[PDB]
């Protein structure tokens, strides 16, 4: 049942009063979610924290979806490991730059 | 010019003068270790104290300190003061500083060497007077709070003007940054000459050789699209690749590999600077990791070799010392890995140098090109100076099982070849 | 991929594609799994196109869950990259979803393809 | 139930009103296509994004 | 100090150019192009229409261009003057290809062949009034050619003889390609692809001393790609799938002589290296044919993606180093993509470059020279001056 | 034929990779105590 | 090899012919064969602590020139006999001084920008317009608005120009006729 | 004009006067002026009184 949710909902999955009240009046709504506590998160600083909070629920709904929804999977890591790669030097190219002008 | 600009001038030339108690105090503060109020409090001899034994402890570690001990660390340089003797003492004890920063370059994860530079930055005030050696030679150690330290109480050169943004400020400066503060012509030629200074005096270590030439090959990579700043750019870093490989370290002689490799991929380089380069690589080749890189480096620098003329025999001079550096074991082998790296042009050269310089050793380049594949005009040029050779001397095994695998693989060519000079009646007559 | 149920054959494949290309003209699909499973969960999509290309598969074949659930027709398209092109995108798309219309001037050809599509269910 | 199914239809117009005028000021070329009626749509450009 | 392993430093204080020099690169620099502008080729005498098709001549200095103000407008090129040669106005007749034949057992014919929306392709034999003829029949095949207009020309080998004679290629309705002569106009043979035939091409692969080989490469709309050998009867000897694509509007072959870069003598044919196949998304996947005639699901050595609407041309250059990507949908959508390397060059076409909407390219055959024809009927030249 | 032997000339040229403005960023985040032949693999990885 | 100042005066005139540093000094004035004297000044080292091995490269100081062909037309710029206009085959355009030579100065061929908004033509190298043929003067309205009006070889119109503020106008008048100009003038 | 040249009775601090107008008021050794005043009429001379706070 989590598998078969799209990345927005594992972005936003543990702010459901924030979510809803800022859908029922037009107001912004959150972006960490129950997922802002991952350690990538904690890495990440300013509002990329909210930018990697989008791209780790698109690669966690790829690697859970995968999780539950393979047969011939080996709990060893891969489909995740590559994943975190992914995550990791995405996180480096968006705290390489900087909003200064040097 | 204006009143308020010269005024400006003569504020930045007595800069380090205490001329009361509120600027002594301006100037005091600025610490390496402690906060500004703990640091307007301490006195000399308690900075120079602990400045000693971090001394003490950094010359156990590394036992050349002790010099630094006699004479920048003495008893009489507590009292000794910097603006106070005249340019001859200043420039004499500016290199003894410099000769301190070169060598504590390498040291400097690990807190002995903090507490022992606290006393050059308080007593001589090299963080303003000594400033440009103190950051190129930390520049290495940016993402550490050491070096947020040297930014935070620096006085910024104006040749390292893009760190000023990140100068009291709670974050690093970035990679890309890095790349903007070395991308300057005149930042590139005051770190050659630190360099030439570090490889002078040996102590170039592989951390400083790593951030170095990741800096180098992305200023080519950041300047990859315009010819101009490429050619500006090149008697720069060629010469300090020729610097690096004139040196002893391998770490140091494969960096400047990296250096080689990266630029004669981003610009078409003359041939001659090409085989000039393959020469000081070669003559002064001695490691193994080095061999290595030195192998890679060369076969990439003749594939990236345009025009009439990239697959000549390289010179008599050249190919009998890349003989004595690389025997005929060690160029097999090398391509007989299963990684296929691309070596045709330099191979060609290299078999058309025996076929015109050894006369003794053509089954090895049977061999060899038994085992690799090449190309068209590379095989075309191959049997071109082998029918040169059959017709200069006479035609023995060697060369006759050179022709049938010739003749075993492409055989229209070789009828090619000798239709274009000679005969097949003729030459089967010959051998 | 052997676990990719209904997989299209060339001339069916051909009309998907054909009219994944005048409903991104149009503006009527929605490219990407995640959104595809948006639509799946609202309601507004026709059919769905996956691609039995993407090296997991198990990313897609969630989709086909909620799919037997509302009754809405899927199909398997060979090629991520043919469907990234029919969708008129720059990258590589994994599933689209065509979404519901009623004056839509792509209508007829949408229920052509779909009843093309269900009858291989 | 009634009402309620009402309710869900006419939300579905008018979002889905909404959503077209949302996808027509995003970018790209576009004309105003107008049909029999006055029912009027917008004819995207054959055009891939950058 | 002093008077007078340095071998680099050496070479470094003695040169001051550093890359090289003029004639010794024999093969283009990526990614910063040498290329001139010279007068408007049909700046002399004007269109009155969208150059709907352009082509040089194989050996002289002629470009031949026509639109579907029904007219054909010869021009000898050069730099400064290009004048009007000869203008031939073929009344009720639009033409959309127009092209120089020259045969390759006597290289004296010099036939313009020339067609647009008709039932019916004119032949114009060059002669310096004018002798044109008229192709009108398909000798029993009318049902499935309704229109002349995207023909091409090749030639052809009896493979009994030594005898070459040319074909005109026609592409038809459903799948089919109905192969003529281009002297007598009689049907030799027709190839037929499953599903909406878009573009073909011709190949030629040389087999013996003065023997060679005619195969025609076939794209079905949805990317799957039939070549035939037609030196014998037109059967399929290959059958494969482009990677990718799936709105295919325009395939091309270069490296060597194309229907663009015709050889003028039978020893001259060379087999092609490159093959690009460009799409309606503006996707050119490009094949290396020096290893992509084996694996039958061949992959692309680059899909190229710069200019994001639909490809009407794709040219390669006569040594096979350039190929050039264009759109006549947008305003200056033409790219020179330089290969091996597939990469675009970054400098031409800039933002002030004439493009306009490019409805026609062409390249010399000799001079290393662009033609390219916009819909307000002017052709731009160009010469790029590594040739 | 000396045009056939110069097209073969040019025929045997292989795709190489150029060097883009972004093609070395991504080394500074290993730069970190690793050796300095492993350094030179790394950057022959990305030229090839 | 510090630095190199290529193209510094014309080959075709000599090339460089004297060069010398005035001693004590950073700066050595050149002169050429194509009648220009000019100087070039270091200015100190940008590195505030290693200085002899970041040589800052020459830059350009004053210079005077004329010109380099012999001139082609001649015209007096005003009633005082100040100024004088003086056009050459070098394709340049020289406003000499009758009163004192440091305020002779050349017309620039910097263009304006076109009046709707669209682009102008011309090679993106820019090189000088064709030799002058003929000019008129006419100082009644200067400053105000064009005020030279000029005539090139072999092209079909005639460019105008500013004497105030010593550059081109932002007219080029057309023959209409696919016609060279022959000849010109204006009014009072 | 021609400057007309002041110290501080300790040497802190200079006073410069020039003869157009231009008085400046300035600590010479480091690099800090306070008091730059153009004043337009012919100035002639000028002095501190008890301090760099004040001059004449």
């Amino acid at each position: 049942s989590l598998a078969k949710s799209p990345a927005s909902t594992i972005q936003i999955l543990g702010a459901e009063k924030a979510l809803f009240r800022a859908l029922k009046t037009k107001h912004d709504t959150p972006k960490y979610g129950l997922l802002y506590h991952a350690s990538l998160v904690g890495q990440a600083t300013g509002k990329n924290k909210g930018k990697i909070a989008r791209v780790l629920a698109a690669k966690a709904a790829v690697s859970l979806r995968y999780d539950a929804l393979a047969e011939d999977r080996d709990d060893s890591g891969d489909i995740g490991l590559e994943s975190r790669a992914k995550v990791e030097n995405r996180l480096s190219q968006l705290e390489g730059r900087d909003l200064r002008t040097t | 010019s204006s009143l308020s600009d010269q005024l400006a001038q003569v504020a930045s030339n007595n800069a380090t003068v205490a001329l009361d108690r509120k600027r002594r105090q301006k100037l005091h503060s600025a610490s390496l270790i402690y906060n500004s109020k703990t640091a307007a409090t301490q006195d000399y001899d308690f900075i120079f104290e602990n400045a000693s034994k971090a001394l003490e402890e950094l010359s156990q570690i590394e036992p050349k300190f002790a010099i630094f001990s006699r004479t920048l660390f003495s008893e009489s340089s507590i009292s000794l003061d910097r603006n106070v003797q005249t340019k001859e003492e200043i420039k004499d004890l500016d290199n003894a500083i410099n000769a301190y920063l070169l060598l504590a370059s390498s040291k400097w994860y690990l807190a002995p060497t903090l507490h022992a530079t606290e006393w050059l930055v308080r007593r001589f005030q090299i963080h303003v007077k000594n400033t440009e050696m103190l950051l190129l030679s930390t520049l290495n150690y940016y993402q550490t709070p050491v070096f947020k330290r040297i930014l935070s109480i620096i006085k910024l050169p104006p040749l390292f003007n893009c760190l000023s943004n990140f100068v009291r400020s709670e974050k690093p400066p970035t990679a890309l940054t890095m790349i903007k503060l070395f991308n300057d012509m005149d930042f590139l030629k005051l770190y050659t000459s630190y360099l030439d200074q570090c490889i002078k005096h040996n102590a170039t270590y592989t951390n400083q050789l790593l951030f170095t030439t990741c800096c180098f090959i992305n200023v080519v990579a950041f300047n990859s699209n315009n010819d101009e700043k490429l050619n500006q750019l090149v008697p720069i870093l060629l010469e300090i690749s020729a610097k690096l490989l004139a040196s002893k370290s391998k770490d140091c002689q494969i960096a400047a590999h990296t250096i080689l490799v990266v630029f004669a991929t981003a610009l078409p380089l003359k041939k001659t600077i090409i085989l000039a380069a393959m020469e000081t690589i070669l003559s002064n080749l001695d490691a193994k990791e080095a061999k290595h890189s030195a192998l890679l480096t060369i076969c990439k620098l003749f594939q990236t070799l345009k025009g009439q003329g990239n697959v000549d025999q390289l010179p008599s001079k050249i190919f009998k010392l890349f003989d004595s550096k690389f025997d005929t074991v060690s160029i097999l082998t090398f391509l007989d890995k299963e990684d296929k790296p691309v070596c045709d042009k330099f191979i060609t050269s290299y078999t058309r140098s025996i076929a015109r310089y050894d006369r003794s050793k053509l089954n090895i380049i049977l061999s060899l090109l038994k085992k690799i594949r090449l190309e068209r005009y590379e095989v075309r040029l191959i049997i071109t100076d082998l029918i040169y050779l059959s017709e200069i001397l006479e035609d023995k095994s060697q060369l006759v099982e050179l022709f049938e695998y010739f003749i075993s693989i492409n055989e229209d060519l070789v009828l090619k070849c000798l239709k274009s000079l000679g005969l097949t009646g003729e030459l089967f007559e010959i051998r | 991929n052997p676990k990719a149920f209904p997989l299209a054959d060339a001339a069916l494949t051909q009309q998907i594609l054909d009219v994944v290309q005048q409903a991104a003209n149009l503006r009527q699909l929605k490219k990407g799994a995640n959104e595809a499973t948006k639509t799946l969960n609202r309601g507004i999509s026709e059919f769905i196109i996956m691609a039995a290309d993407c090296e997991p598969i198990e990313i897609l074949l969630h989709l086909p869950l909620l799919c037997e659930d509302k009754n809405v027709p899927y199909v398997f398209v060979p090629s991520r990259v043919a469907l990234g092109r029919a969708c008129g995108v720059s990258r590589p798309v994994i599933a689209a979803s065509i979404t519901t219309n009623d004056a839509s001037a792509i209508k007829t050809q949408i229920y052509a393809v779909k009843d093309k599509i269900e009858t291989l269910l | 139930v009634k009402q309620h199914l009402q309710r869900e239809t006419q939300l579905k117009q008018v979002q889905q009103r909404m959503d077209a005028q949302r996808e027509l000021l995003k970018k790209g070329s576009k004309k105003k296509i107008v049909d029999s009626s006055g029912k009027i749509s917008f004819k995207w450009k054959k055009q891939r994004k950058r | 100090d002093e008077s007078d392993i340095n071998a680099l430093t050496k070479i470094l204080s003695t040169t001051y150019n550093y890359k090289d020099t003029l004639s010794n690169s024999k093969l283009l620099p990526p990614k910063k192009l040498d290329i001139v502008r010279l007068k408007d080729a049909n700046a002399s005498h004007p269109s009155h229409s969208a150059i709907q098709s352009l082509s040089f001549h194989p050996s002289k200095p002629l470009l031949l261009t026509g639109g579907y103000d029904k007219t054909l407008r010869i021009y000898h090129i050069d730099g400064k003057t290009n004048h009007l040669v000869t203008s031939l106005h073929l009344v009720g007749s639009p033409i959309q290809t127009c092209t120089f034949y020259t045969s390759l057992s006597n290289q004296n014919q010099q036939n313009i062949f020339t067609a647009g929306r008709r039932r019916y392709m004119h032949s114009w034999d060059l002669s310096l009034t004018a002798k044109i003829e008229k192709f009108s029949r398909l000798y029993g095949h009318e049902s499935t050619q309704r229109s002349f207009e995207n023909f091409k020309v090749a030639h052809l080998q009896n493979s009994q003889t030594n005898s070459v004679h040319g074909i005109v290629l026609l592409q038809g309705n459903n799948g089919w390609i109905n192969i003529l002569h281009s002297t007598s106009g009689l049907w030799l043979m027709g190839c037929k692809i499953e599903g909406v035939i878009t573009d073909f091409c011709i190949d030629y692969q040389p087999i013996s001393r003065g023997k060679f080989r005619t195969i025609l490469i076939a794209v079905n709309a949805y990317g799957e790609v039939w070549e035939f050998d037609l030196n014998k009867n037109g059967h399929v000897i290959r059958r494969w799938k482009d990677q990718g694509g799936v709105g295919i509007t325009k395939i091309q072959v270069g490296g060597g002589t194309t229907t663009t870069c015709p050889a003028l003598q039978i020893s001259k044919i060379k087999q092609n290296r490159w093959l690009a196949v460009g799409s309606e998304s503006g996707f050119v996947n490009l094949y290396d044919r020096n290893n992509a005639m084996t694996s039958s699901t061949p992959t692309p050595v680059a899909a190229l993606d710069q200019l994001t609407t639909t490809i009407s041309n794709l040219q390669f250059s006569p040594d096979g180093q350039i190929l050039c990507m264009a759109s006549r949908a947008v305003k200056d959508a033409l790219r020179l993509v330089h290969l091996p390397s597939c990469s675009v060059f970054s400098n031409w076409p800039t933002s002030g470059t004439p493009l306009g909407k490019v409805t026609s390219v062409a390249f010399s055959p000799s001079g290393g020279l662009l033609a390219v024809g916009n819909e307000q009927g002017k052709v731009r030249l160009w010469k790029l001056n590594h040739y | 034929d000396e045009e056939d032997i110069a097209l073969e000339f040019i025929n045997g040229e292989k795709k190489d990779k150029l060097v883009n403005m972004n093609s070395f960023t991504s080394m500074f985040d290993n730069i970190q105590n690793v050796q300095m032949d492993t350094f030179f693999d790394r950057v022959m990885k990305v030229l090839t | 090899r510090i630095h190199v100042l290529k193209n510094i005066h014309r080959e075709s005139y000599g090339g460089v012919t004297q060069a010398t540093f005035l001693n004590g000094q950073p700066i050595i004035v050149t002169s050429g064969g194509d009648n220009s004297l000019k100087e070039y000044v270091f200015d100190p080292s940008l590195s505030q602590g290693s200085g002899d091995v970041v040589v800052q490269p020459p830059r350009y100081l004053r210079s005077r020139g004329g010109h380099s062909q012999p001139p082609s037309y001649i015209a007096f710029a005003d009633s005082q006999s100040h100024f004088m206009l003086s056009a050459s085959k070098d394709r340049s355009l020289w406003s000499f001084s009758l009163r004192k030579d440091a305020q002779s100065q050349e017309m620039s061929q910097r263009l304006h920008k076109k009046q709707d908004g669209g682009r102008v033509g011309g090679s993106t190298i820019k090189s000088k317009f064709p030799e002058i043929v003929a000019l008129a003067i006419e100082n009644a309205r200067i400053g105000e608005w064009e005020n030279i009006i000029t005539a090139h070889k072999d092209e079909k119109f005639a460019r105008t120009w500013d004497m105030r503020n010593k550059r081109v106008g932002r007219w080029t008048f057309d023959t209409t006729d696919d016609g060279f100009v022959k000849s010109v003038a204006m009014s009072q | 004009g021609p400057y007309h040249i002041k110290y501080a009775k300790n040497g802190t601090h200079l006073l410069i006067t020039g003869r157009k107008g231009h008085v400046a008021s300035m600590d010479w050794r480091k690099g800090q002026l306070r008091a730059e005043l153009f004043l337009n009429e012919t100035c002639h001379s000028a002095t501190y009184l008890q301090n760099e706070q004040y001059f004449a």
